[PDB]
């Protein structure tokens, strides 16, 4: 479970990023 | 574009908006009103020809101290999640 | 829930400002910061349009004019007002009363005040319309285009408030600047205005209301109307005599008016022989087959200040 | 994006410079960088459009002239410029207003400008010919082209300006520069230019726009327009005689012109005896039947100076 | 609070600051200064009466766009972190 | 935070109401709602002091009257002042400039103004007293008592001003009601403590300050304080009659003032006429020996209204 | 780097208005947007320091006044000016010349104008000073401490500028406002400013420079300092006129002059007949013992303008 | 090592709070 | 900084350098006198009044050629060194 919450964490700092 | 009439701390304004930023505009000047209506009852007699200056300084004091932040927890989180990219 | 009453009336009054005279006008009222009255500013001439602090407007003729003026011609102004006829409605509509303000003698107003009036007289609206004469030196051609505007506007309007632009030069005095001498013409449509709106709404002992306005303005004529405030010994008697007095408004006879309208308005100390020196100001020209109505209105809001408005239509 | 409004109107206003007289004026208000305004130069001879400082350049009659000039025949510049007729068509398409610019007597300017003129008017263009006579030492043949020129340019645009070239002698005085000679008569069509086109798109209080320029020019015949500046206490006075002074211009009727056009540019500090005095200097020439319109301006950028432009049209 | 004087837009003000803010106050000058400049260039003839209205408005829908994040990656980090707190 | 500028000044101005005529005066003020300005009531009775609208109130004598009125002797309202000295100066410490006002002849104030006003000089108080006489039919008892207080009263202060109260049955005219009478009487304290506060703390133009004031009632005599409003073109003249008029007064001669400050209060449109016609009207009495003060403060606020305050001092 | 040269000269000139009047006639110029000059406001008046546009601002005689006027006593204006003699100097510290501002009359101005004088003049600047006499209605007592305030300001500045604030109601004419009537006396210490800062830094043919201001002002005396501005065929006589015209200032005789300097700016079109025009008109009243020195300088930048700048000194 | 990291984002979030 | 004085293309001219830009400024003469030496030939009557117009636009060209150039071969060197760096 802790290999895909930072791959996950990638995309919710993307909708960051274009923000 | 569509110049659009507004009506801000009784001083008549006309100013031209794309569609889509006209709510974000209603909602601006409700935020400005709110301003420099707190604005005029913090001194009695004052000087109401500079009153919208500390109320444009206010707000762009009030818009670094945020805006800051973006670039500040932007690194922190960034620095944190390439480094567990790195171990895992 | 317990709910303090609302002693206030109701009423829809509208102020349009045809032209760059009649724009310039309402503008002078919205820099003042005029309550309970809807502005508007009609125009050819988008780059007027966009100029003035008035709100919303009303362009007309875009199709015949494509944004520009008319062009001093009243003709294209007549035609512009008839091509959008239906927008002056539409923003006309529901409504007691209205103020048409416009400057004769130019294309857009001359030619387009009187369409809006009939307009409004279509819709059942009583009409005021409070217009300025050229000036002396704009030429021969300018005041006789004005005069037939006007003849034309007394047709589709109740009262009629001529102010000479000729009058600015000889009561201002030399050394007045342009825009205080435009303020002191603006100020009587700006008196007008105020003075109606605030007698109709706010009550009073003797109450005088939208009726008696009705029943006043029943009749085709010149009109004056205006407010006078004073205070100290003789604040009934300045205030009279302040009320019925038009330094800039076209020589006037008041005797001929067949119908005056009076409203008083001071704080509960107002004095019985004060009340009898307004009655008897008002006296001194009214006609003896004119209506008469006399209003009272006792506010603890008020100061020491009194304050007297006179309305006198059916002039001439 | 919440942006601030534009109050200026938009004009398309083109000047051509017809020939080597017409290409040197309008060459002068390149080098004295006027901002709004399309420049041209429309020429038979290469050398002297390859001279002119005059960015875009027109050669008309490549294939008759061979790039020379007409040679002083009238007839060869007509037929040149009949022959180019999609050009100048090109060129001068989509414009409000013209200024055509050429110096007459000679072959190209003689017999092309009212080639251009009429292109302009087949367009749907309101045009301006300035054009300037022969010096009284080139000769009686010279003269009598031009004048026959002119004959023919008459009937293709809408007001025309004529500067005897022989004035120059007589005003400016023994011991001036040819340079400093010529740009005086430049000046004329810089000044009508200019005064014009801030005219049209800077707002006023009264405003004036493109249709009173339209309904001014209607009537055809010779026009005088400039401006003048003045400060100090006699402002008004000054500047106002200083729009309505044509040394360089043919010895001019002003009151018998069918249209004028006034426009006053000040600070707010405008008093209102100035804005009279203007307009009783306008009103000393102006006829009955003459359509006068008359605008302000009130700019914070005029510190404490005084600008009268006078646009007067239908003399003779 | 000792009076400061300020010169923005060609327009002279007066205000009186904490001493600790007074560089906030010369940066936000800076920041009001520059907008306004770059109103002014947008436009030839305009109204310069409503212009610091503009530079106000501007501002404000500048201030809202960035601090609703604010609360945006707050919450979202805040249920993260619990989440991860209650996992281990 | 960045925080808009405050330029109201900082003024500390006390309103005294000794005995029963002084309360009666001061809980006028308070019933009209003037702010800025502390209000106290200073009494040898119980039931007067319960029944006053005055918020603060000091009870003088509690130990030589018990409660009860000083029976219309002046020695026990001098001894019940003197017994609570300690609460007069505690009350009344701190303040830029006291008004005294006390209805004169009988106990409590005739005999306990003295005192207060030698409190506030003690304390370095700059100190007007305002004072009724009795009426006629009160007798020559009541009046010898009442004039000898005015003695030991004007030992103690800067300026002061008597309000014959025999002239309230020659100026009101008959019919008025008895509270309408005393509110007249005591609209001249209120209008002199108002528009000294409104001239102190709010700014102007040509900026009158506490300094003026002090060096205007730097010397002892009676003085006389007001104010007037006007509005309409004869609003400077009729304003500065009104402010200087005094109907309630003493007979006084104000041509025997040696020190007069002005202060003209108006919106931005204040011509220079005006204010001329101001300064004149105050010239028309001012001595050459005195020292006049003209202030102006233009003010937004005050839409078409003109309000001129004079105090004048050291009257005989 | 290679870097193109700057001929531009560097000067320290310095403005301080010295209580209300002189701060209101420093922010005259604050508000008009004047560069390249140090703007200051001297006073004992916190309020009116607040007030002002004025940024620089030094309160004078904190400890003597706590914040509040003088209160028309020219002493207490003395002592608070000795008092914080060392803020003055620190602030006037490297200057080349400074522009005293204060009108007289007053407490404030009249006795703290000469202290800043002499500090100024001990530290070795030479020294303007520009101050108003009272209004006629403002009595005889303020006229004479103006008098004796400007007999002891002559002691200390190099050319003293005198305005009657009486010729305001005789030249401006009725009708004017107070705010136009006051920023027309504004102007004459705003022009002087102007026109010495343009003559000192910006170069010219004929150049003329600091130096020969200070051999200009090496004599004292009343002085007179302006400039002109025209257009057209006349443009250097009515420039020329317009300089040395000085309706606001007290009647005075420039054939008394000791020392007259004058500099000519226009385009490089200027021709030698105005020179000379311009040098008559300078000759008219130059006296033969006087000190002329005619400066020009042609400079692009003015299109078709003549500006005329004279400064006159040593007047009686 | 994933232990900590939590932890010391609990701190990081509070500084946060604080800002 | 010491105005030194120069006579290019009969033209005398007054500027301030730096001492250490002294013989580069007298270089740059030489190479501007050669420049609109060699254009006055290239037309025999021509606007002279622009001509160090173009004997600016010129050198502008000029630079620009061979100002490509430096980042050019940089990043070429720069992705061989660091291959060569990484392979050894
Ligand atoms: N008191 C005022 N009178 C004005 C004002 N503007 C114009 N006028 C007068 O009114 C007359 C009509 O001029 P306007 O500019 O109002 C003409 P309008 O814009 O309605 O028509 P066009 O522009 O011809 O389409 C003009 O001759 C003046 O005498 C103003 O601001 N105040
Ligand atoms: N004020 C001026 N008048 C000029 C100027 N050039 C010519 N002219 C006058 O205008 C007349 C026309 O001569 P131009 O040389 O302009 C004739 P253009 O070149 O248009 O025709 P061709 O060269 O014959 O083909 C000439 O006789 C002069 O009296 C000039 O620069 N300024
Ligand atoms: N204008 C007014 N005059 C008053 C009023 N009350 C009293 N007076 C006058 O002032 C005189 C003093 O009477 P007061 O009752 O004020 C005496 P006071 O209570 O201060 O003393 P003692 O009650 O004798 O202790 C009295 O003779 C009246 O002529 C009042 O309300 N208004
Ligand atoms: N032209 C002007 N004259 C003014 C102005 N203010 C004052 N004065 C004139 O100058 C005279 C001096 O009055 P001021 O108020 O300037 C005196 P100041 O404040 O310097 O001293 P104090 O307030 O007495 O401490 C006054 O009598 C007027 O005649 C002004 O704004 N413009
Ligand atoms: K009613
Ligand atoms: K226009
Ligand atoms: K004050
Ligand atoms: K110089
Ligand atoms: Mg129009
Ligand atoms: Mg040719
Ligand atoms: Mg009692
Ligand atoms: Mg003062």
């Amino acid at each position: 479970m802790l290999q895909q919450t930072i791959e996950q964490a990638l995309l919710e700092q993307g909708r960051i990023s274009e923000r | 574009a569509q110049p659009v009439d507004l009506q801000i701390f009784g001083r008549s304004l006309r100013v031209n908006c794309p569609p889509e930023q006209r709510d974000a505009l209603n909602q601006a000047a409700e935020d400005l009103n709110q301003r420099l209506q707190d604005l005029k009852e913090r001194t009695r007699v004052t000087n109401t020809e500079q009153l919208v200056f500390i109320a444009a300084l206010n707000i762009s004091y009030e818009l670094t101290q945020e805006k800051a932040k973006t670039r500040d927890y932007a690194s922190s989180m960034e620095q944190r999640i390439r480094m567990l990219q790195q171990t895992i | 829930m317990f709910e303090p009453m609302e002693l206030t009336n109701d009423a829809v009054i509208k102020v349009i400002g045809v032209g760059g005279g009649g724009g310039n006008a309402v503008e002078h009222m919205v820099r003042e910061r005029i309550e309970g009255v809807e502005f508007f500013a009609v125009n050819t001439d988008a780059q007027a349009l966009r100029k003035t602090a008035v709100g919303q407007t009303i362009q007309i003729g875009s199709g015949i004019t494509k944004g520009l003026g008319a062009g001093a011609n009243p003709e294209v102004g007549r035609n512009a007002a008839d091509e959008d006829r239906e927008a002056l409605r539409a923003a006309l509509d529901g409504a007691d009363m209205v103020f048409i303000a416009a400057g004769m003698g130019g294309g857009t107003g001359t030619g387009a005040a009187p369409v809006v009036a009939e307009v409004a007289k279509d819709l059942g609206i009583l009409t005021v319309a409070v217009v300025t004469k050229p000036f002396n030196f704009e030429g021969k051609k300018r005041m006789a285009f004005a005069e037939q505007g006007i003849t034309e506007l007394s047709k589709h309007v109740d009262s009629l408030i001529t102010i000479p632009n000729d009058k600015l030069l000889k009561v201002l005095g030399r050394g007045i600047s342009l825009l205080d001498a435009f303020g002191a013409a603006n100020d009587v449509l700006k008196g007008a205005v105020q003075g109606i709106a605030e007698l109709i709404t706010r009550p009073g002992l003797m109450n005088v209301d939208f009726a008696d306005v009705r029943t006043v303005m029943s009749e085709m004529g010149y009109a004056m109307m205006g407010s006078g405030v004073a205070s100290g010994e003789d604040r009934a008697e300045e205030a009279a005599e302040m009320a019925i007095s038009s330094p800039l408004l076209e020589d006037i006879d008041l005797s001929g008016a067949r119908g005056v309208l009076v409203n008083i308005t001071a704080g509960f100390d107002l004095r019985l022989d004060e009340f009898e020196t307004v009655g008897n100001t008002i006296r001194a020209f009214a006609s003896d087959n004119a209506t008469v109505v006399i209003g009272t209105s006792l506010d603890p809001d008020m100061n020491d200040e009194l304050r007297v408005t006179v309305v006198a239509t059916g002039i001439g």
